[PDB]
């Protein structure tokens, strides 16, 4: 799918930031193993040419530029144009892809160009040259740097930073007075920002930086406005925070890439997360096969509740049934948490009387991805695991029959699963005692009998209100009565709290101002919501020392990394919708 | 379920209904000799994958055919085989009508064994005019056959009621058959000669006949 | 190997078929048969 690009521009309101304030790029970026990992992500990342789409987006934003003193847009259409190092490529395009649509007027938001200047050895249309050294060229109002970049070394990157200073000087000489130019920040260095600050901040009236990110890297794009026009342009606190955000995000993406499996490698089963499939031929289930039973039990232990597809095909004179699934690290944790090796009943298998054709293995089971509801459940699960801590008794509200949280929870600390609907899992194999209560998740009086250390109410609070037909405030008061039964020092409850002003997301959920509730058409359900102030006051009354913290799921892709651990592709729009719902449905940490 | 290398379902279907037996009549003989185009008995058999006829499905009669197929010399073309067979049937039909007037016995009983042997003779173009009186079933096909002593021992041999020979082929292999996996197996039904078995009226007397008979 | 293949096919489809004959008088001469059923005499070919 599409990549995420981060664009920032000079803001006078923003407090000025110093070159010193900006963080240095990590040395690991030039590590060879790190480069191989980034290459692996590039292989695992499926998208259209990053460069062409990036040029179109940057051009549209450039066309959005307005000069404030003028009261008119900074960009004037048909101004002299410069494209640095246009590249034909070995592809045989013969020019930058972005250029063709712009020439054909196929790019929305692009005013017709009076002229287009082409440069670059690879591009046949562009002047065939290398921008490594100074050369004679025309003066153009607009400059776009697309030159292929070759650097002697990362240590030479300091020399490379000086060459980039030379590149900027060349851009200035090429540009007309009052002109503008664009240079991609292929390498970001603190010295580089310092140099631009020392000699170039005055030269250009305005500036903007956009990082189009399709894959994890620190490359940036620098935009220069009012070139040849004196300016006081300087770094700003907001811009610096954006840079810090970029570095943190890159670090997280790199760490995920470091855990990435080999692309289309031969699977020997070594991977903790890897396909699990075995073939059974002419199996006899009339009595206890045992050997077949043992193999099935082992496969189940490997799957750890993973979905497994079975095909029975006849070859070499005999029908053969193959079960196919994928092992996982979390499933492996569940397997390690089994105290003993369990056995299974094959009556359903004996019941099976059908033939399935053979299939060829592929690492990815399917390309569907995760539903926004599924994604939010993952965000909540990741948050709970982060909330998982040493030596803690646990209580879970609205627990499902699957109870995946138990697999997530380490064996040493005890946990409690509670819901109206009975669970479907078996607890005999667990290495440590696990507690599941067959009582309504909203049922009462069991708490008075139960001793309390820590309690969780995830993805069940709205359902509880719907079941008891209570208002969110009323449900919360009944919950406070349960809390009176409850003794947990630390309590987290998923809550429908509209911390943000109510805003509906089209296609997913409908929120009612008249009745404080969230109705989700995507899941086709309606659950009420309540005012935060009243709940906070009630909580302080319940415990004078009680401290409740709003939980920030957003700003973190680690729950998305958990999906990657599940080999699940992630989509930004659904994640954003889930984040908006979380702003109106935060988890209360108390 | 599994016995030996074979696994079978414990649930089974056992039917309680069987079709009632029907006796053969002279009109039935005439209709079969007529071999109506609307329901010609012969059925072409096609290799399943090809769907191309490689064999012939065989019904009743022609169950008296035991000679080498090389002697028979069947036409390769299925349609040509049908045309030649139809001409032979028409001529044989005039001959049968001449031998016995239809008015005298429209549905009279005839010896099925005799009918099959006559089919074999006509196919090998041998004279069954001598056996034509024998063709009509008088009372017992077994009794009538026990009375008859004419013809070669090879053409047909009955020790009293007991008679051991091969019945007509269930399937006829055609020229196209290649013994392909897609080709259906005829289980030796196509074989002109597969085995000789002794037919007799009573099992106990048959066993007494077989007291020292090779087993 | 056309000739050899044809020869093999002929042998399979044309090898001669043997038969047997009943012989001997049990009431007076009894049975001289040793490894075969009484009165049975093997014949290299089927008899018509």
């Amino acid at each position: 799918g599409d990549a995420l690009s981060y664009y920032v521009d000079y803001n006078r309101s923003h407090r000025v930031v110093l070159s010193s304030e900006l963080p240095q790029l990590p040395d690991t970026y030039f590590d060879g193993d790190e480069q191989y990992g980034r290459s692996l992500f590039s292989l695992a990342r499926k998208i259209g040419d990053r460069s062409l789409v990036k040029d179109t987006a940057v051009l549209k934003h450039a066309y959005q530029a307005i000069d404030p003193n003028t009261g008119k847009e900074y960009l004037r259409s048909r101004q002299s144009v410069a494209y640095f190092g246009a590249s034909a490529g070995h592809s045989g395009a013969d020019q930058p892809l972005v250029i063709e649509p712009w020439i054909q007027g196929k790019i929305s938001g692009v005013p017709p160009p009076s002229s287009v200047r082409q440069f670059g050895y690879d591009v046949a249309r562009g002047a065939i040259v290398d921008l490594a050294r100074p050369f004679p060229s025309g003066d153009y109002q607009f400059v776009y740097s697309d030159v292929d970049q070759v650097v002697d070394g990362h240590d030479d990157l300091s020399i490379s930073s000086g060459l980039v200073e030379s590149l900027l000087s060349s851009c200035m000489h090429a540009t007309a007075p009052g002109g503008s130019f664009v240079v991609k920040i292929n390498f970001p260095t603190r010295p580089v920002w310092h140099y631009i600050e020392q000699k170039i901040l005055p030269n250009i009236t305005s500036y903007m930086l956009i990082k189009p990110f399709v894959t994890n890297n620190v490359e940036l794009f620098f935009v220069a406005f009012g070139v040849h026009q004196h300016s006081s342009l300087t770094w700003t606190s907001g811009v610096y925070f954006f840079l810090v955000d970029h570095f943190y995000r890159y670090e997280t993406l790199s760490t995920i890439s470091r855990q990435l499996p080999s692309f289309g490698y031969v699977d020997d089963g070594s991977s903790v997360t890897g396909i699990e499939t075995i073939s059974i031929e002419n199996p006899g289930f009339s009595n206890m096969t045992q050997a077949a039973r043992i193999g099935i039990s082992g496969l189940c232990a490997n799957v750890g509740n993973a979905r497994k597809s079975i095909a029975i095909y006849e070859s070499h004179g005999a029908r053969v049934l193959t079960i196919t699934s994928r092992r996982s690290p979390a499933s492996a944790r569940r397997k390690s948490r089994l105290r003993y090796l369990p056995l299974i009943d094959p009556r359903s298998l004996e019941v099976q009387a059908r033939t399935i054709l053979p299939a060829d293995p592929v690492l990815f089971e399917n390309v569907s991805g995760a539903s926004p509801h599924v994604c939010l459940t993952m965000m909540y699960n990741f948050e709970v695991s982060s909330a998982v801590y040493d030596g803690d008794v646990v209580l879970d509200l609205g627990t499902g029959p699957e109870a995946k949280i138990l697999e997530l929870i380490p064996a040493t600390s005890p946990v409690t699963c509670v819901d109206i609907r009975p669970t479907a899992q078996p607890s005999g194999c667990w290495n440590v005692r696990t507690t599941f209560l067959e009582l309504d998740y909203l049922s009462d009086g069991w708490i008075t009998g139960v001793r309390g250390d820590i309690v969780t109410c995830m993805l069940s609070l709205g359902a509880a209100a719907a079941g008891k037909s209570m208002t969110f405030d009323a449900a919360f008061q009944q919950l406070i009565k349960v809390l009176s039964k409850s003794t947990a020092n630390v309590v987290l409850v998923q809550v429908n709290c509209p911390t943000d002003v109510v805003r509906s997301i089209k296609g997913y959920l409908e929120i009612d101002s008249t009745n404080k509730r969230y109705r989700f058409p995507k899941f086709g359900r309606d659950e009420p919501y309540s005012d935060m102030d009243a709940l906070e006051k009630i909580c302080r009354t319940a415990w004078p020392n009680c401290s409740i913290t709003w939980v920030p799921l957003s700003y973190d892709l680690r729950w998305t990394r958990l999906a990657l651990l599940e080999s699940t592709t992630l989509s930004s729009a659904s994640i954003r919708i889930a984040e908006l719902m979380y702003k109106y449905m935060p988890i209360m940490r108390i | 379920a599994n016995v030996w290398g074979v696994r079978l379902a414990d649930s089974l279907s056992s039917p309680t209904i069987e079709t009632r037996t029907r006796q053969y009549t002279l009109h039935d003989l005439c209709s079969d000799l007529d071999a109506n185009p609307g329901r010609e008995p012969w059925k072409p058999l096609r290799n399943q994958r090809t769907n191309n006829i490689v064999a012939v499905q065989l019904f009743r009669p022609l169950q008296g055919l035991v000679l080498d197929t090389q002697l028979y010399g069947f036409p390769g073309a299925f349609d040509d085989w049908e045309r030649f067979m139809r001409e032979k049937l028409r001529v044989l039909k005039y001959e049968v009508l001449r031998i016995y007037p239809i008015s005298n016995y429209s549905n009279e009983h005839v010896n099925v064994f005799v009918a099959n042997a006559l089919v074999g003779a006509f196919l090998s173009n041998q004279a069954f005019y001598d056996l034509l009186p024998l063709l009509i079933i008088n009372d017992t096909m077994i009794g009538d056959l026990l009375g008859t002593g004419a013809s070669l021992s090879q053409f047909f041999q009955s020790h009293g009621d007991v008679l051991e020979v091969a019945a007509g082929r269930k399937y006829l292999q055609m020229e196209n058959y290649s013994n392909d996996d897609d080709d259906p197996p005829l289980f030796a039904k196509d074989l002109s000669d597969y085995a000789k078995a002794f037919y007799s009226d009573t099992y106990e007397v048959l066993d007494r006949f077989f007291w020292t008979h090779d087993s | 190997a056309p000739i050899l293949r044809q020869w093999a096919e002929i042998i399979h489809r044309y090898w001669p078929n043997p038969s047997q004959i009943r012989y001997g008088a049990p009431n007076v001469f009894g049975s001289a048969n040793l490894f075969t059923p009484p009165e049975v005499l093997l014949l290299p070919i089927d008899h018509q």
